[PDB]
């Protein structure tokens, strides 16, 4: 006859990610005017380039 | 017919000149069309693989 007492303990850390959106950007911008005229409701296009 | 050649400006306003200022002075003549041709052009591709 045999009584066995079992006692565990388990630890995990996982990082998953994502391939196609691995991050997001966020720029903090400023808009001028160097003109004659002032322009209402400003409305910027702008490209973000990298490399 | 009061615009020859089909487009939104009529004979007058094109030999006249009393058209929108951007467009070429080949267009000021009743037979030149006004009319633009636009076209686009890829100049390179991405591609985000999301696994
Ligand atoms: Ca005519």
């Amino acid at each position: 006859t045999a009584v066995q007492d079992s006692n565990g303990e388990s630890w995990n850390t996982g990082l998953s990610i994502n391939k196609g959106e691995s991050a997001y950007i966020n720029a903090n911008v400023r808009y001028y005017n160097t003109g004659t005229a002032p322009m209402y409701k400003v409305t910027p296009t702008t490209n973000l380039v990298l490399d | 017919e009061s615009n020859t050649a089909g487009d939104p400006y009529t004979d007058y306003q094109k030999a006249s000149g009393s058209i929108d200022k951007a467009i070429k002075l080949e267009a000021r003549d009743p037979l030149v069309a006004a009319y633009p041709v636009v076209g686009v052009g890829m100049e390179n591709l991405i591609i985000s693989t999301n696994e």
